[PDB]
Formats: C-alpha cells, structure tokens, sequence
C-alpha cells in the first residue's frame, strides 16, 4: 500500500526498460528484501529476482536489482525482451504471501519485419508534421489527391486546391517549390489524437492508379511518477516550447469519465478547495513555470495535465504534459494546529516544523 | 470493509465497519462489522526463547482492543483543554502473540572466551535491529 | 625457493568476542635469514614484533609480524599496507588489504531429529544449516536450556561455496547429539551464528520437542464479546 | 453515552442522545457537548440535577442530560461527544465520543487465518 | 533426508533439501543426487568432507550434503533421492526418497469460542 | 511398492507386501527385501520369473514378489523396504520402502 510505481510500460523485442519502485525510507524497509516477481495464475507469485543475490534460471544474464536507500526506491533492468514476457507483475518488500507490493502491467509489440516500403513519421500529440510527396515531371494536371483508408474506400478528403473536409479545417496549406523539381510539401498544424492511420498520398496521377504511402504515429505522453506524503508539498514543472509563450496555459485534474477539472488558470481561475495554499510562478525566457501546491491531503492524488489554448480549459489539439501522484500517509511530518485564533489587541504564536 | 476502527499489532487483530446500504427495503439498512485474526503456530508465551512451549491458547476482548488511553485536546469555550477518553486504564504489561515489524527484540547469552564469560547481546528479529 | 609475501585479516572470534585485533604481514621462501623490517602506514604505537622463525618445506626461513591494536579503523573501512626488504631478493615486495564490501548476511535454520531414530531410543542429533553469506568467515556455538555447551561435543564442518545463482555465497553444517530422555522431558536447544553482516554480530534459533515434527496441532481461539460498542 | 433508541430511527425527524455520570461523591459536575470538534451552546440541550442515589455502602451521586439532533446527519456520519468535568479526575476532565459506525452491528464477519510462515504481522 | 525448513517455502525462491551420514568407520564415502530416475550432475549440488565425530566408544566419521531445487517443481509432486555408497554395505548402496507430503502433520485441531 | 487389502488386516494375522517390476529390455533382475537396515535371507520370501507384457509396440518384461510379515511390528511402525537389480540403471539399483498414505484428520468446533 505505500508501495509506487508505473502502473504499465510498453517496449518492443530485442529492446530494454527500467523499471521503479518507491517505499517510504524507515530503517526496517531499507535493509529488508526486495523482489521482482511474476504473478503467474495456478496458487503462486514466483520470484524472478531478488535483492539478497538471488537470481533466477530465465534470468540469467539479462537482469540485475540495485538498492538505492537514500531515495527510497529500487530499480530493475530488463534485456533483450521478448514475447513471452507479457504479463502481470509485481514489486515488493519483504514476505510474498502479505501485501507490501504494488501491481505492474507489461506488453510487449511485435516488431518491424519484411514491410518497410513507407517513410514513418513520430510527432508529439497537438503538434507539426510534414508528409513529403513527390512530384513528378507529367503530372500535373490531374489532382493530387490524398485518400485515408476508412475501412477500404479511398476517401479523399484533402485535395492540393482548396477541396478540403469540413473536419480537417483551419490548418491545411501547401508551399510552393516545386514546378519541375521533385517535391512539394503540406505542414499540418495542431494535430489530434483522431488523425491517425495511413494515408495513400499522390501528385496527379498517370493511370495505372500507381500508390504511394506515408503514415505517421501520433503519441500521448508519458506521466512523470511524484512520490510525496501526507502534509506535504509537491511542484510541477511545466516545460512546452517556446513556441506557444504568448498562449494562456493551465493545469487540470484528470477524473474517471475523460473530465479535467480546471485547479489554475492563467487568466485568473481557482478551484475553492485550492483556498491558501497554491502559488503559479511568471514564466521565465523559454515559457517555463512552475506550480506549487502545499497542504497534500488524500484525495489529491491522480493525473495532472499542464496545457495551453486561448481561453484556459483542455480543448482537443493542444500540447499537453503529464504527471502521476501518489500521496504516501504513512508519513513522518508532525501534525500541527492548521486554525489559530485570537482576538483584536492580543497575540498569536505558531509553531513551524522542518 | 471500509472504515477501520481498530488495528493493533501486539495481539494482530483488525477491526472494520461499513453501512450497507442495501437494497431491499430502501429506507433501512445494516451496518456490518468484520475481524481479522491472524494466528501465530510457532510463537512462544513470553517472547524470550527457552521460555515455555509453543502457545496453544488465544484470547481476544474486544473490550480491550477498542481501548483509547492517550490525553486530547479539546477546545471548549476560548481554550484548549486536556481530557482522558476511557473509564478503564488503571495501568508494559500486556502480553504480545506476534511481533511488529518496526520494533528490535534482543537478548542477551553468555559465552566463553577462553577465560571469562561475556555478556553477548543476540538480535531475535534481523531487519529491525540496525542502528540507524 | 624463490620467496613470497602475503597478508592476512584478523581472525573472527576476537572482532566478535573480544577486544584485540592483530593484523599479520608473513615472509615465506626466505633462504637463511635476515635482519629485515616491515612498513606500516598508520604506526600510532605499531610495535612490529617478529619472535622466532619457523622451519618449512625442505628447509626455508619463514619469519613473521604483528600488528596489535587495529580494530576500530578496520570497521571503519581503512586501508593497511605491508612492505619489506631483505637480502635475499632485488626488490623489496608489497601487499594490502581491507574490510569487504557488497556482504550477505546468513540464513540459519535448525531441523528436529529423523522419524527413525526416536523409536531405538537411546540418542538423537540436531543439524544447524547457515547459507547465502558473502565472506567466509563464520561462527558456530551450541546450548543447552540457556548455558552454552563445551566445544568438544559437536562437530562442525568448513565453510564452503555452493552452486551459482547470481552472486558467490557460502554454507556450513554442523550436529550435536544428546540424549533421548532430554529430548522427551521437553528441553530446548538453541543455535547460535556469528557473521560480519548481521547486526548485532550474533542471531539464534531453537527447537524442542513440540516444535518440529509436531503430529498434533491444538489450538484454541477464544473471542470475548464480538457484538459490543467498540468506541 | 448511549445510542438513540431504535424506534426513533423509523420516523426520520429527530434523534435523541442521553449521557449518564454516575458514583461522583461530591455534589458538583459539569456537562458540556460538542458536535464534530465545534461546542454547541448551551441553549440547545437540557441538563438535569445532581441527586444522591441508593445506599451501596458509601454515599455517591448522578446525573443525566440529552441532547436531540437531525435524524439525517446522524446517518450521514457526524459525530457527537459528552464531556464531563469533576474535581476528583486527574487531569479534570474526560470524554466519550459516539457515532453511527461504532454501534451494535447487524451483521459479523469473523475469519481465521493460520500463520506457519511467520510472527511478524505486517 | 531431512524435509526442507518452513520459513523458506514462503519466499518462493528454491527449497533446499539435506542428506546426512553418520557412523561409519573406514572415512571413504560417496554420495549421489537423483531426480525421479535422472542423475544429476556433480555440478548441482554441494557435499563436504568427512570428518570425525565426537564419541568414546569407538571412531567413526560423518558427512552432509544439500541439494538446492526449484519451488515450482516442489509444488508439483516430484521426488528426489539420496545415494550413499561404503564398503561395508551388503549391496554397496542405499537410497532414500522424498516429496512434498510425508512431513505434513498426522491431524489439526481448531476449536473457536465465541462466548 | 503396494501398501497392506484391508480385508486380511481387519484380521490381524499377518499382511501381504507386493513389489511389481514392469518395463525393462532384458530379461535380467535381482530382487533382494530389507527391513529397516539389515537384509533378510533369501527364504522368507518368494518371487516369480519374467515375463513379457504385450504392449504398443516393443517388448518389455515385469516381475513381482511377494513377502508376509508379523502385524505386531507393522502396527508399531516398522519399516520395510524392497530393491531391484538392473544394468540400464546408473548406479545399479533402486530401492522404495513403505510404513503405516493416510491423509490429514481436520476437526474445527464452533461454540455458541
Ligand atoms: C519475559 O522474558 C524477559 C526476558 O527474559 C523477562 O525480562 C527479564 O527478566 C529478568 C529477571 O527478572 C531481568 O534480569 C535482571 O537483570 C538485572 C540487571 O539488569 C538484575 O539486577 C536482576 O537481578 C535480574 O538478573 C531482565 O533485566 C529482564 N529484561 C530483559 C532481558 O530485557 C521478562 O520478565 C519476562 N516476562 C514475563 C511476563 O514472563
Ligand atoms: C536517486 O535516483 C536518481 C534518479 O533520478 C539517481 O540518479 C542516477 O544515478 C545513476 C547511478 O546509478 C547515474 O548513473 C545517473 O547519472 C543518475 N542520474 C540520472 C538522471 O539518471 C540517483 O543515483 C539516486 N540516488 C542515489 C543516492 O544514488
Ligand atoms: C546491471 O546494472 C547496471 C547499473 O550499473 C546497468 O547499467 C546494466 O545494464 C545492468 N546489466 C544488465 C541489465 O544486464
Ligand atoms: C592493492 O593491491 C593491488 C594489487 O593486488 C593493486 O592493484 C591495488 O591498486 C592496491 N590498492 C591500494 C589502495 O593500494
């Protein structure tokens, strides 16, 4: 239970990960054993690794454990994965049979093999992307069109003179330099998580219906993991580009039915249940800042999103980073007085512990 | 299962209580109350080793482990005021069937080193007793 | 021969039980003799002193140093260094050493006598098991109720190192025979290990006759007053 | 401190809370009430007299007082305290606090688990 | 053979197995793994000298050996074995066996209270 | 190595032990009884010769014997055990010995 990690991890064969575990730091959990097990189903939770220089057969020279007690946490490294290494797993202290562990989930992908006749692009969620095409020297007079494989009709929804979609509008151009050379180009701005998949590009066409492919992989971040306890403090670093410094960026709550919850604004919004205890900081030269909340009760863990749009609230097509929280409670901050009264002529005197 | 009034650790005993709202008949409904006892087959009486055989015999009052003997503080008019919570804590002295994770227990042997005896000092329980 | 120099750490008993801790710097190979001296870098009162050759292999000289008074900066993690020159060699020889690093601390256990020997009657044996322990250094003691047993009456084994799974570990045994009529009045018996990496330099275990092998399991659960107010 | 009756809980409008002090030999008491950590005023609950109660050997005395609440934030989950302050207490005051949860149950679940692995309770 | 010890089966790690001989007199010995009707490499396992053991009576001598497996094959149902080979025995070799039943206890009393 | 019918033990007069052989190449075993550590001589018991079991394919062999004891030292716990000869095995032989597979007695008592 006080026990925190990444709740899933994704890699791909041949590949490695690293993998993190969080404990509080008490003297009984730093010299005590930690295990990195497999929570097969039939009964047991088999251990693959352990901290006391256990090692298993599966194992052999592709894993190792490292203690770190001044953090607090315990790391392991896995190589040259594999297929058969997809699972539920576990992290742990001590006996197997309690429950001081923490559940992990881990897939692993089938790799590229024998179809590598495109030209992949990545590109972060709410971003730039360019898909090259080449012209060439008859071609011109037709239409250069661009399907998208809804199902399996060709469904042109972009052409290079202005018939476009009413779903892709507002951020679809071209640029001239091409006439005779062999290329042209189409920046797509403020990209979504809905326009994925692989497209069927062309520039005119000499009939024979001759194809070209150019798919793009849209990705939504990575949490960051932050590990604080019970009457304590936590800041965020929020870190986009400079590109959007002259944007209103916020800071929401993810909750169960897709609804962030706007914690701050920049144009001046507040939760009540924020009252006292939250500060935002003016951004520096790169349009970075920080929020700093204090006071951490119970609920306040879960997913955080920093942004950025014209008004203030999480719109779809805008960047966004990410954060985890895990408030401890077995914390060791002494408890103080939060009210102190008096009255008007008196005294007050407060008590601050570090 | 959802409110825990009780968790105590010298006897390992855990108390839980939740309204069930429950279906049929909407406007009444129950309140349940679950206990966890975890026995101990190896443990001795007194936690010493040669002390007694192994304990065969565990007893549980309820009236002991929902116990509250350590002062508050209540403010009643413009103060703050120290107050006891229970009649009974006329007074360690309990005895323990388990041990807890975040507590050393030692003892103490005597052995021979080729003229004297010392008195040297034995951790029951490894992980808890590193000085740190 | 031609000659040879080592180095050796103090033995375990005195860093546990005791108070004295000497360090060793040997000299073996050595010819006839010599009127030589050794080097130590900390020398807060290193009264070297050396006492008589002995006699080895085929005829050789092999004559030897103490240290006294070393241990403190050898928990601490220090280093000591050794270096002599003699005549019967070019160059003078060096050697060091130092407390481990990256230790293990034992697992023990203790096993109730066989099925089979309680019938005959007349003697039964108890095994002690430690294992998983980085340096090889160990020690082993018996008691009885709670006064320990004169040492020539078990027998124990060398420590040795065991099948890999990872990272070298060691393991020792060792047994003690007493009497049958003890085992079935109801006296306890304990083992006790001693090891670098434990924390209070000693742990114990014990066994009797209700406790292994057991045939019968009683217990009793008794809950006072399940329905009653608990504020 | 006693629970309401059950018979008030069926009708939805009001519950009532009865605290009793009992054996004190001298004739002074005092009887204060709290509703969460927050003093109600004292305009809103009724406190008796102290009187002498029948002999068992030695002359001791008792008091009582109520205290009537909202049948639905009794159910909610609000809790009530009954403090009391005498002169022979040690450190001059004591206090019982009572809720909803912490009454005669409905239904017990009681499991026994068996440990051979260890004594250690996590 | 000794059944392995119940503080280790809860880490699900390996369970470890001991074989012991005592009471012989010329201190020349062998010992042998088996697992089902497989014998094992020598490099499995780990066995020690034979020293000399503390009586008045007469001399005789002692040796061990344990033997680490694998927890999921304990839980199985497989058996292993102990060979041991001297002079002085009749057929040159003796043999014992064990699984993961037989040191289970003979019967269990529980009675609850609640009164 | 079959356990001792319970129809001859109800009568307490002597129990028959069995020790069955079964799927070997050559037709070649020695078949010696023991009882705790020492050898029993070659009279008290009787064993039959091999035969060829038929089965999927190839041809194996089988053997039994057959050994009576006293019920009194059965019923004290004395241990018995049978061993067999071959040249397939790697150390020569093996050996299985049984005593008084019963299973765990369980009582659990509520009191109200
Ligand atoms: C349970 O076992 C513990 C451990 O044996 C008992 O505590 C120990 O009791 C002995 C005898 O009363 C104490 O020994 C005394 O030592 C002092 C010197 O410190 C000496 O003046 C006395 O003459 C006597 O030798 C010992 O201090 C004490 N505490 C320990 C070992 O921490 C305990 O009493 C037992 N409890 C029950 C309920 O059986
Ligand atoms: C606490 O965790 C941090 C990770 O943020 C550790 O920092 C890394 O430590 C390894 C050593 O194993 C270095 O190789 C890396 O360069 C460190 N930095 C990063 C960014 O990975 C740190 O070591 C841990 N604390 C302690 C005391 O070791
Ligand atoms: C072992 O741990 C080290 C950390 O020092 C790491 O760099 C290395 O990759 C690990 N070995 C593996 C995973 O085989
Ligand atoms: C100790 O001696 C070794 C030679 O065996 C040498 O490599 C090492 O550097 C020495 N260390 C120190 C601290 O002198």
């Amino acid at each position: 239970s006080p026990i925190f990690g990444p709740e899933e991890v994704n890699s791909v064969e041949g590949n490695s990960v690293s993998i993190t575990c969080y404990y509080p730091p008490t003297s009984v959990n730093r010299h005590t054993r930690k295990y990195w097990c497999r929570q097969g189903a039939r009964g047991g939770c088999i251990t693959l690794i352990s901290s006391e220089g256990y090692v298993s057969s599966k194992y052999a020279g592709r894993a190792n454990l490292t203690n770190f007690p001044e953090n607090g946490t315990f790391v392991v490294n896995i190589a040259q994965l594999s297929q058969d290494d997809s699972g539920r797993y576990k992290c742990g202290l001590g006996i197997n049979s309690r429950g001081l562990s923490f559940d992990v989930s881990l897939e692993v992908s089938q790799g590229p093999g024998l179809l590598n006749d495109t030209k992949v692009y990545t590109v972060d969620l709410g971003r730039t992307v360019t898909i090259n095409c080449p012209f060439k020297t008859e071609n011109a007079q037709k239409r250069k069109s661009l399907y998208k494989q809804i199902g399996l009709y060709p469904v042109l929804v972009i052409d290079s003179s202005g018939y476009v979609n009413p779903n892709y509008t507002g951020r679809i151009r071209l640029d001239i330099q091409g006439t005779g050379q062999l290329l042209f180009s189409v920046v797509i701005n403020q990209l979504r998580l809905s326009d994925a998949g692989q497209y069927l590009c062309q520039a005119g066409d000499d009939s024979n219906s001759n194809k070209k492919n150019a798919d793009l992989q849209v990705l939504k971040p990575e949490p960051e993991l932050v590990y604080e306890d019970l009457r304590g403090s936590v800041t965020f670093h929020c870190a986009l580009g400079p590109e959007v410094a002259n944007v209103a960026k916020f800071l929401c709550r993810q909750s169960s039915g897709e609804n962030c919850d706007v914690v701050v604004n920049t144009l001046g919004k507040r939760a009540p249940a924020f009252e006292g205890r939250i500060l935002l900081n003016p951004q520096d030269k790169d349009g970075s800042f920080s929020v700093v909340i204090t006071g951490l009760r119970k609920e306040d863990a879960g997913r955080y999103l920093c942004g950025a749009h014209s008004d203030g609230q999480l719109q779809e097509g805008s960047p966004i980073q990410a954060w985890q929280l895990f408030v401890n409670e077995e914390s060791t901050i002494p408890r103080s007085p939060t009210v102190v009264k008096g009255v008007a002529g008196g005294s007050v005197a407060v008590l601050c512990p570090y | 299962e959802r409110i825990v009034l009780v968790d105590n650790k010298c006897k390992c005993a855990r108390i839980t209580s939740r309204i069930i709202r429950s279906s049929e008949d909407p406007n009444e409904d129950i309140v349940e109350r679950n206990i966890r006892i975890i026995v101990p087959l190896n443990n001795r009486e007194n936690i010493s080793d040669p002390t007694s055989p192994l304990r065969t015999r565990f007893v549980y009052h309820l009236s002991d482990l929902c116990k509250k003997c350590d002062p508050t503080e209540v403010e009643l008019d413009n103060q703050i005021v120290t107050a006891t919570q229970s009649n009974i804590c006329d007074e360690a002295t309990e005895t323990c069937y388990t041990y807890d994770r975040n507590k050393c227990y030692t003892a103490v042997v005597p052995l021979v080193y080729g003229g004297e005896t010392k008195m040297v000092e034995t951790a029951l329980t490894p992980d808890a007793c590193y000085p740190d | 021969c031609h000659p040879r120099l080592s180095l050796h750490r103090p033995a375990l008993e005195d860093l546990l039980l005791g108070s004295e801790a000497n360090l060793t710097c040997t000299l073996t190979g050595l010819r006839d003799a010599s009127g030589a001296t050794f080097t130590w870098t900390p020398s807060s009162g290193k009264s070297a002193v050396q006492g008589p050759p002995e006699r080895d292999l085929c005829g050789c000289y092999s004559v030897s140093s103490v240290l006294p008074g070393c241990a403190q900066p050898w928990n601490h993690g220090e280093t000591f260094t050794c270096t002599a020159a003699h005549p019967e060699l070019k160059t003078p020889l060096t050697a060091n050493i130092t407390k481990s690093g990256n230790t293990f601390r034992p697992e023990v256990h203790l096993l109730p006598p066989p099925s089979e020997e309680l019938a005959l009657n007349e003697l039964v044996t108890l095994t002690c098991l430690a294992r998983g322990f980085s340096p090889k250094d160990v020690l082993v003691r018996w008691l009885q109720g709670s006064q320990e047993l004169p040492r020539e009456k078990y027998l124990t084994w060398a420590s040795r190192q065991e099948p890999s799974q990872g990272t070298t570990t060691y393991a020792v045994t060792s047994i003690l025979r007493v009497a049958a009529e003890d085992w079935k009045k109801g006296e306890t018996f304990s083992c006790m290990v001693g090891h670098e990496a434990l924390p209070l330099a000693f742990t114990q275990k014990t066994i009797d006759r209700l406790a292994g092998k057991p045939t019968h399991i009683n217990v009793s659960v008794v809950m006072a007053e399940a329905d009653g107010t608990c504020y």
